């Protein structure tokens, strides 16, 4: 399956010839991601820094993205015959939790940027990282564990239909991915959440650009890193309309499967810049 | 003439240099070349002491080798039970900027001092449990660099002027003043026999005083940059000196001459604290490159590296029984290596 | 002159320092090495004390 | 430093009574407080203990629920409510100061005490000799005590305390941890122990050392006192 | 448990101490430490007393407290130390800002003030620390340039070859020939500022009169900019 199945209005339309290139694109982008975070988490401990209050949020976002990419690949695995009944209802809950946690952590990064650049002086809270971790993990848990029992016919096996212009008549078989099959949670907890969080990230991005221009009255590499850290390619899941078949399916996948790789690139660049500053302050 | 006695002083300097050369027959390497190496030394942070808010500058072990007083820029002296990693006392200071911290041999008083030109003496053991300042020794026209305790009633302070001062605590006035430096004194160490003490200043010179009349005995000039650390040998007839030349120099009192220099090629950072081991074989120097080095005091070989620190290592002190060495860095961390 | 008053203290101090008997570096080195080798056992930093009688275990 | 107590008097059985300890002259916030009973003829017995910050409160088994302790820090006072006071509680109460750290000396100052009269368990029991030891001034006294459990913790401290109580004021600390001497007592006193049997030796007797000598263990709560050995002139 | 009752109470005492440390860590992090430097003629002692309305003999550090918009600062003045500040100034490696106050009234010894600012700027420890430069007592400069007793060209030769900068925004009531010398000093200091700034720190020039009825909002805004840039350096790549 491709990555765009996670959040969509109801396109369900692939030309049935680009699906195989698309899915393989989603196959390797997550794969190159599934290692990129694993080494990153490795680099954070074997080369532990002074535990900055900002890099902790980056590590938590890396963990959330790694969880999402490790739970996405295993939904087709637990959508096959060897599934003990409701076995992958738990995996569907895990995937929904991972999506919500990643979005919430993006919102947390936006709030941290606002505090660090807008509310410059009073930024210290007792244990800021803990109150952000709870809001980024357990707060998007009071939405999944709440719905696990209430109207429990909400997760479980799902078969999203893929069709060409000929309604896939006497063609191939639709992909099976156990997900949120109730088209009610999929508008209040997945897309509602992604419209509440991505809109906030876009607002903080315009404000970040404005305050960075006023602060400078490279300046582009920092914004390019910021649009990855905040998450703006995930704003691409608002253009699932009929005309925009290519962007919401191909651009979204090719930019968000490699989101873990992009975050690893951000972490590596920040670490190398910190090393450069340390070398500057040692030799001088 | 006004410049006449300058020639006499130069002649005296040449004479003392010639005397030092005449007493120089063989270097320390030539004498200790037939001694087995200490081996490859490993120590780990048995207990790390968290709780300081800002950079730690000064520390001093107590006589009991268990209590450790540490001074930080937030304006606090924390007394740690190193065995159990506890906080016996958290003394809040009047001046946030503190450079020196001492611990009396009797364990009753702790002396702090800094850019306030005040040596504040705090009575630890009082009928009221709070640590109240005993007396605020004043009379220094510069930042106090090192306060050290002779007994419960005397204290030697090296400050930011070209003077050291021996104070009687009870009277509150300078018992004697040692002058003869041409720069600020940055470190001070007392000999084990509580009778002599060496002071290192920013003159690239270390002077040995005598606390009975207040006049210097000998002066040792072998460095190029300022002196930040000083420490007597456990024997009491030699002392080490840490500088910003990336060199640690061991001098001896009886020969009045440089004995040995410790400096490796890939070390270009200064030394912030030097302490000998109980046997005197290990010279532990905490450098500016986030770590400490344990030199062999009789071979000039880097025979050990202590790694874990996130910033500049500021204070470094061994215990009286020699069990552990505590290094306090600028990242508010004290590490007890063993 | 004000400067000669400070200058005449340095000559006296150097005269006091010069009249000091200095031993040979070989003798001082031998004594220092003797002290180092004598109290070599009583140094936990040289020989790692076993984790049964050093108070910084675990 | 002084600790003045208010309360006490005649209370009918089954009633309730509030006793207060006002501390003037030291830092009440950093010090733990204890309550110690003393019967009109018998010895001492530990009652309750409150720590710094009211975060660690302990009681004796005989007073497990009847009494409750409460420290009011801003005005430097320590109250306790006494509910269901039976005739077994007709004892004088002492507000005992304490502090705990490395080298600290618990049980330093004892308040004068108030008399509360009511009208008509694997503890570490400590045993002393008979409360009658004839000793004359200028000699050496050799009081002895025995513990049911070895008080030598793995740290290396034998949590033993020897107190003195003159026929007048409240008891005062003499030695703590069987070896360490108190802040104000002379050097004539000494303590020697092996973990189970302990000896308090007075190398020279004066007229001011007459009184009753009390024992304490501090290995674990509750704190057991002992009958007490009396010196007579 | 595994440890004695006395050790339990010692651990409780340590916990209380850590609680107090947590309580005053908030105050430490909220307060912004500020260093204050200047020559004897520069009226830093006048400033640190004139701003108090809106808000020991050989003592070394004098501390001034003031809060603007519920943000509290802590200015430290060094008063009783020697001429060589090479050693103790490293204690100010973490101060938010340095306030260098320069007397612009006197024309002589302005070169040594420039040299002092240069030494402050190029110090190894003081790198990555900005400077809120205050050209203090502009009233005396305005009075003296109209007095006519002394001339700029006697001390500085480049004044004649210096027209007024185009970015100047002076009050129209002042003589346009006054602002020439008023901004000449600022340019002279800013050359030293921009010689080796290179992005780690910047100078924030200002002109301050005797009282000015307000001088803390400039520090508020400047420190806001400094802390904003410090925070932005975490994302700089």
């Amino acid at each position: 399956t491709y990555f765009a199945v996670l959040m969509q209005l109801s396109p369900a339309l692939v030309p049935a010839e680009l699906l195989a290139p698309l899915t393989y694109i989603s196959l390797v982008g997550c794969s190159i991601s599934i290692v990129a975070s694993l080494i990153t988490v490795l680099l954070h401990f074997h080369f532990r820094k002074q535990s900055d209050s900002l890099t902790r949020i980056h590590m938590n976002l890396h963990a959330s993205v790694l969880l999402l990419n490790i739970a996405f690949l295993l939904s087709p695995a637990f959508a096959m015959s060897p599934v003990p009944g409701s076995a992958c209802t738990a995996l569907a809950a895990a995937l929904h939790y991972a999506l919500l946690s990643c979005l919430t952590w993006m919102a947390i990064e936006g709030f941290n940027l606002y505090l660090l650049l807008g509310r410059v002086y009073n930024i210290y809270i007792r244990r800021y990282v803990f109150k952000l971790g709870v809001l980024g993990w357990g707060a998007p848990a009071l939405l999944v564990l709440l719905s696990l029992s209430v109207k429990s016919s909400v997760y479980g096996p799902c078969t999203i239909p893929v069709f060409d212009s000929w309604e896939n008549g006497t063609g191939f078989q639709n992909m099976s991915i156990c997900w949120v099959r109730s088209p009610v949670v999929h508008s209040v907890l997945v897309m509602g959440y992604g419209g509440l969080t991505s809109l906030f990230n876009l607002v903080v991005l315009a404000w970040a650009l404005w305050t960075l221009r006023r602060l400078r009255e490279h300046d582009t590499v920092t914004v390019l890193g910021l649009t990855v850290l905040l998450g703006t390619t995930w704003a691409l899941a608002f253009f699932s309309f009929g005309v925009f078949l290519l962007p919401q399916l191909f651009l979204f996948t090719i930019l968000n499967s490699l989101y873990g790789f992009f975050l690893f690139l951000w972490f590596c660049s920040q670490r190398c810049r910190s090393e450069a500053e340390a070398k500057a302050q040692i030799e001088a | 003439e006004l410049d006449q006695l300058r020639q006499e002083a130069e002649q005296l300097k040449n004479q003392i240099r010639d005397a030092r050369k005449a007493c120089a027959d063989a270097t320390l390497s030539q004498i200790t070349n037939n001694i087995d190496p200490v081996g490859r030394i490993q120590m780990r942070t048995r207990r790390t002491l968290r709780g300081h808010l800002a950079k730690i500058y000064a520390m001093h072990w107590g006589t009991d080798s268990r209590l450790l007083v540490s001074a930080s820029q937030d304006g606090k002296l924390i007394i740690w039970d190193s065995y159990t990693t506890n906080k016996v006392h958290a003394i809040p200071l009047r001046s946030s900027w503190v450079m020196t911290c001492a611990y009396a041999p009797s364990g009753n008083y702790v002396a702090c001092g800094g850019l306030d030109n005040i040596c504040s003496i705090y009575n630890l053991k009082t009928r009221e449990g709070n640590v109240r300042v005993s007396r605020e020794l004043a009379g220094h026209t510069g930042y106090l660099s090192c306060c050290r305790f002779l007994d419960d009633n005397q204290i030697v302070t090296s400050s930011g002027d070209t003077t050291c001062a021996l104070w009687d605590i009870e009277t509150g006035q300078q018992t004697t003043t040692f002058t003869g430096h041409t720069g600020d004194v940055m470190s001070l160490s007392l000999a084990p026999d509580t009778r002599l003490f060496v002071s290192g200043a920013c003159d690239a010179s270390a002077k040995l005083w005598d606390v009975r009349e207040g006049m210097c005995r000998q002066t040792f000039t072998g460095h190029e940059s300022d002196i930040n650390a000083i420490c007597f040998f456990p024997n009491g007839n030699a002392f080490a000196t840490g500088s910003d030349d990336a060199t640690c120099r061991l001098f001896d009192l009886r020969a009045d001459q440089e004995l040995m220099t410790y400096s490796h090629d890939n070390i270009i950072c200064g030394i912030t604290s030097v302490s000998f081991s109980k046997s005197g074989r290990l010279l532990l120097a905490g450098y500016d490159d986030f770590n400490c080095n344990v030199w062999d005091a009789l071979k000039a070989d880097r025979a050990g590296v202590l790694a874990g620190h996130d910033n500049r290592v500021s204070c470094l002190g061994v215990t009286d029984d020699g069990m552990a060495v505590a290094t306090g860095s600028w990242d508010s961390f004290l590490k007890i290596w063993n | 002159t004000a400067s000669i008053a400070q200058a005449r203290k340095l000559v006296e101090q150097l005269k006091m320092e010069a009249n000091i008997d200095r031993i040979k570096v070989s003798k001082a080195a031998a004594d220092l090495m003797a002290y180092c080798e004598a109290h070599a056992k009583e140094d936990p930093l040289l020989t790692p004390v076993p984790a049964s009688e050093n108070p910084f275990r675990e | 430093v002084q600790l003045v107590e208010s309360g006490g008097g005649l209370v009918q059985p089954g009633g309730s009574r509030k006793l207060s300890c006002s501390a003037s002259g030291f830092a009440f916030s950093s010090f733990g407080m204890h309550w110690v009973r003393q019967a009109p003829e018998k010895g001492l017995e530990w009652v309750a203990y409150i720590s710094s910050g009211s975060g660690t409160i302990y009681y004796a088994d005989t007073v497990k629920g009847r009494f409750t302790i409460s420290r009011d820090d801003p005005k430097n006072t320590l109250f306790l409510q006494m509910t269901s006071l039976r005739s077994e509680d007709t004892a004088m109460y002492y507000c005992v100061r304490s502090i705990y750290y490395y080298g600290s000396s618990p049980f330093d100052f004892w308040g004068q005490g108030t008399t509360l009269t009511v009208s008509a368990s694997a503890d570490i029991v400590m045993t002393q000799a008979t409360s009658s030891v004839p000793v004359t001034p200028g000699e050496s006294v050799s009081i002895s005590c025995r513990s049911s459990k070895s008080l030598l913790h793995s740290n290396g401290n034998t949590y033993l305390y020897w107190f003195l109580q003159r026929p007048g004021q409240s008891p005062q600390l003499l030695i703590y941890r069987m070896s360490n001497l108190a802040s104000g007592v002379p050097d004539r006193f000494s303590g020697s122990g092996s973990g189970t049997a302990f000896t308090l030796t007075i190398s020279r007797l004066e007229a001011e050392d007459v009184g009753v000598y009390y024992c304490m263990q501090h290995l674990e709560y509750p704190l057991t006192f002992g009958a007490g050995t009396k010196l007579e002139l | 448990c595994t440890l004695s009752a006395e050790d339990k109470a010692a651990v409780e005492r340590s916990k209380m101490i850590e609680k107090q440390l947590q309580k005053d860590k908030q105050v430490y992090r909220a307060t912004h430490r500020l260093l204050l430097l200047g020559a004897d003629n520069s009226g830093k002692s006048t400033i640190v007393k004139q701003m108090r309305i809106y808000h020991v003999k050989t003592s070394g550090i004098f501390e001034t407290k003031f809060q603007v918009d519920k943000v509290n600062f802590h200015m430290f003045d060094v008063g009783a130390q020697r001429d060589e500040r090479r050693k103790w100034i490293q204690c100010f490696n973490d101060v938010t800002a340095i306030i260098f106050v320069v007397d612009s009234s006197d024309y002589n010894r302005l070169q040594e003030a420039l040299n002092d600012f240069k030494s402050i700027w190029n110090n190894r420890w003081l790198r990555t620390i900005s400077v809120i430069l205050f050209l203090n007592k502009q009233d005396l400069l305005a009075e003296k340039v109209l007095a006519g007793k002394s001339k700029i060209e006697d001390y500085f030769p480049e004044f004649a070859r210096y027209t007024t900068p185009e970015d100047a925004t002076p009050e129209p009531g002042e003589d346009p020939r006054v602002t020439r010398a008023k901004y000449f000093i600022r340019d002279e200091f800013l050359r030293i500022s921009t010689a080796s700034g290179d992005g780690r720190h910047y100078c924030y020039p200002h002109f301050t009169c005797s009282v000015d009825t307000e001088n803390a909002r400039r520090i508020f805004n400047d420190c806001r900019d400094i802390i904003q840039r410090m925070h932005l350096r975490q994302y700089e790549l």
